[PDB]
RNA sequence: CGGCCCGAGGCGGCGGGGGCGACGGGCGGAACUUAAGCAUAUCAGUACGCCCCGGAGGAGAAACCAACCGGGAUUCCCCG
RNA sequence: CGCGCCGCGGCGAGCCCGAGGGCCCCGCGGCGGAGCGAGCGCGAGACGCCCCGGGCCCGCCGCGCCCCUGCGGGCGUGC
RNA sequence: AAGACCCUUUUGAGCUUGACUCCAGCCCGGGCCUGUGGGGCGGGGCCGCCCCGCUCACCCGGUCGCGCGGGGACCCGCCCGGGCGGGGAGUUCGGCUGGGGCGGCGCG
């Protein structure tokens, strides 16, 4: 589902702590906030640098 | 530029600064660095002590970022504080409001003690300290801290 | 469960009396046969399925016999000239293994098929026997089957000639990764050329 | 250029200069021979650009 | 030195201690195959040695055949059970 | 006398073979040269010889690196 | 192409058209900033228009004396 | 005709050998190939050797496979080990010096 809506997914990586998770879950949560799904706008460059 | 060079001021002179008795030949001494122990020993001993031989332990693979170790002196600690707030910290020297400087955030690990500090208390957080760095800071009323 | 687990367990110990007897009979017969021979069915069906054999129209199996021991250079009268580091004639070792040499020999015999993989069936003091799996790539049962029609691609011609099978890869060193293997990919020549290039940038 | 032909020196003893010669005796492979190579051929690895701060 | 010296190592974050990670039916396949095959000649020699109580000789022989000390120890521990009488 | 097994001749449809001054893959493999001589070393895992594809090829989704408040298949460029 | 020295330009405890991305714009290393010790490691203010010398400080090798958390700290002497 | 005699160059090559450093080849030993039985000797408290049947591996003959043999678990082959080895390969064969060489050694 994530791959479909445009998120790189790496099932070989393992987290090393809980802070890794908190930071990246904030990033996922905010992105899913800011995405729309179908005069539209095409984002440029790296997404959320 | 070819037109300002020494070599073209030698047109009409036969040999081009290389001599008539000696001349310009291919390799009158050998190629490269050869001869350093036999017929160039005067040069090698005059200018390159400790070029031949062996010295010390060897490591088959060095860990560059394990062995990396940046350092800062105490005469530099007050320049990491931006310029627009040092005047205030100096005027209102406080035991209850003291500037905290964390030097790993700026990319240093150990703190050495060259120089001197202004008469103002300060906490310094590093990962290791030298004896006289501790001495001078605790002499001006600061505190050394260890940071994770 | 099934039967091939028992067959695998059985083949993992060959010193036994039963297998010793069967191995003796097989080597006597192969000694009476030729060097490259077509086989009706695989002699080791479980190993054949492990390596990718399927009992379908388009899959064939051949037995290839190769000779044992080291290498001798072709030098007239046994004379190498030149520098003394290069003087040896006998006692040398081939760079590829006997499995790879078997696949290469059968590929040369049958150039209109595609070599897939190979496995061990017997040996004695003079010979080793392998079996090679080959696929005919113009059969419709091969072309129309998504599992195997990768090998109908023309970049799969004479794989054994270009070293792309399992034994060829082991000779090139590719069964390894990490420390000890950083000059082997994409190839030895390629890594040497990349490491020895002079790159003259414009704003040098 | 200049090095596609086949030429070698004739040596002393034939009353001629020692440059390499084509079969027949024609001079070649010298900057001073007609049809020889340049003494120092031009090459594209000359640094053409320059840097400015 | 393989680590970087700093006191307070593991001070900011909380690590993950992941879960660390038989087959009687495989055991059963082994039992049937052993039933119809037996053991290898070097294993028989080791059994005779163990029965005569030359333990160090058994270890030497197993090291010579297997080429690896842990694997040779595991082998003679396996064979003692069948060598006890 | 039939079945299965291992072979033999013929017939039909389909496929292979040769060709290239580059790039690419797999093998075999020098000597001149340098060391101010010369054997190890270097030149060079180059010249050259043989085989094999393609429009690219090879490589590739960890029996990897690490020692960190850690990364995460392959290729290529900068850097030492 | 690499190494040494000299001259000139820009900026200066800093400096910098990597590669790349949008004769213009943005752009990491790196080098310099601290040395010494085979290494465990420890770690520089005191003077001076400039130059030369003297003195003192840091490391490596040795040795008095005092002590706290101790084959660890402090304070000294010597080539 | 850039002396061919003579000398120098850290320039060669043909030939030799008791120069230096090696290579083919050949001889010798164990092991695998490699079966199935019977015996003797000695040691240590199972081990090491040695011998001799059989045929089925492996090898050699005869024959138009027209009415037949000989060897044999040894030989070959392969792996490792030791010896012989100018047949062959590569290379070296100091310096000073009233020219070089024989001689001498103001070569430390
Ligand atoms: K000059
Ligand atoms: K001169
Ligand atoms: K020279
Ligand atoms: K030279
Ligand atoms: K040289
Ligand atoms: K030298
Ligand atoms: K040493
Ligand atoms: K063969
Ligand atoms: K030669
Ligand atoms: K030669
Ligand atoms: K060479
Ligand atoms: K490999
Ligand atoms: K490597
Ligand atoms: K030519
Ligand atoms: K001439
Ligand atoms: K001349
Ligand atoms: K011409
Ligand atoms: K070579
Ligand atoms: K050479
Ligand atoms: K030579
Ligand atoms: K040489
Ligand atoms: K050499
Ligand atoms: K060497
Ligand atoms: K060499
Ligand atoms: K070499
Ligand atoms: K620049
Ligand atoms: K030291
Ligand atoms: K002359
Ligand atoms: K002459
Ligand atoms: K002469
Ligand atoms: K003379
Ligand atoms: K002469
Ligand atoms: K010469
Ligand atoms: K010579
Ligand atoms: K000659
Ligand atoms: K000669
Ligand atoms: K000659
Ligand atoms: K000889
Ligand atoms: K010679
Ligand atoms: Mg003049
Ligand atoms: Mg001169
Ligand atoms: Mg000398
Ligand atoms: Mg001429
Ligand atoms: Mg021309
Ligand atoms: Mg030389
Ligand atoms: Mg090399
Ligand atoms: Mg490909
Ligand atoms: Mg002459
Ligand atoms: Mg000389
Ligand atoms: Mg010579
Ligand atoms: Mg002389």
């Amino acid at each position: 589902k994530a791959r479909q809506i445009g998120i790189a997914v790496d099932p070989r990586r393992k987290n090393k702590s809980e802070e890794s998770v908190a930071r990246n879950v904030a990033r996922l949560k905010e992105y899913l906030s800011k995405v729309t799904i179908f005069q539209a706008i095409q984002h440029q460059g790296v997404v959320m640098p | 530029p070819t037109r300002i060079r020494k070599s073209r001021k030698r047109r009409g002179h036969r040999q081009m600064g290389y001599g008539r008795v000696g001349g310009h030949r291919k390799h009158p001494s050998g190629r490269g660095k050869a001869g350093g122990l036999q017929h160039k020993r005067t040069s090698f001993d005059k200018y390159h002590p400790g070029y031949f031989g062996k010295l010390g332990m060897r490591n088959y693979h060095v860990r560059r970022n394990i062995e990396y170790n940046p350092t800062i002196n105490i005469d530099k600690i007050w320049s990491l504080i931006p310029e627009e707030q040092r005047d205030g910290f100096l005027q209102r020297k406080s035991t209850t409001e003291a500037p905290v400087v964390d030097v790993t955030r700026f990319g240093f690990f150990k703190v050495l003690g060259r120089g001197s500090l202004p008469q103002c208390p300060i906490i310094i957080k590093a990962r290791y300290f030298s004896s006289d760095a501790e001495k001078k800071l605790r002499e001006v009323g600061g505190v050394p801290l260890l940071v994770p | 469960m099934g039967a091939y687990k028992y067959v695998q367990e059985l083949w993992r110990k060959k010193q036994s009396e039963a297998l010793h007897y069967l191995f003796r009979l097989r080597t006597w017969e192969y000694r009476q046969l030729n060097a490259i021979k077509r086989c009706s069915h695989p002699t080791r069906p479980e190993k054949a399925r492990r390596l990718g054999y399927k009992a379908k129209r388009g899959y064939v199996v051949y037995r290839v016999r190769v000779r044992r021991g080291g290498r001798k250079r072709q030098c007239v009268h046994g004379i190498s000239y030149g520098k003394p580091r290069n003087i040896g004639i006998v006692g040398l070792k081939p760079s590829r293994s006997l499995r790879a040499l078997a696949e290469q020999k059968v590929g040369r015999r049958l150039p209109s098929l595609r070599v897939l993989n190979s496995y061990w069936v017997a040996q004695d003091g003079s010979y080793k026997w392998y079996e090679v799996i080959l696929i005919d790539p113009f059969h419709p049962w091969i072309r129309n089957d998504p599992k195997i029609n990768w090998i109908c691609n023309p970049v799969m011609k004479r794989r054994e000639c270009r070293g792309l099978t399992s034994a060829g890869r082991k000779a090139r060193g590719l069964h390894n990764k990490g420390i000890g293997a950083m000059k082997l990919r994409p190839s030895k020549r390629a890594a040497w050329k990349r490491n020895h290039t002079r790159s003259l940038r414009r704003y040098r | 250029a200049g090095v596609q032909c086949t030429a070698h020196s004739w040596g002393p003893g034939r009353a001629v200069a020692r440059l390499p010669r084509k079969h027949g005796g024609i001079g070649a492979y010298a900057n001073f021979a007609r049809g020889g190579h340049m003494a120092h051929p031009t090459t594209v690895i000359r640094r053409w650009c320059r840097k400015v701060n | 030195p393989g680590k970087v010296f700093n006191l307070k190592k593991g001070g900011a974050v909380v690590r993950i201690v992941r879960k660390k990670e038989t087959k009687p039916h495989q055991e059963f396949v082994k039992s049937i195959i052993q039933e119809c095959t037996g053991m290898a000649p070097y294993e028989m020699h080791i059994i005779e040695l163990l029965r005569m109580n030359k333990d160090r000789h058994a270890l030497r022989y197993a090291k010579k055949r297997l080429g690896n000390i842990k694997r040779a120890k595991a082998k003679r521990d396996q064979l003692s059970v069948y060598a006890r009488n």
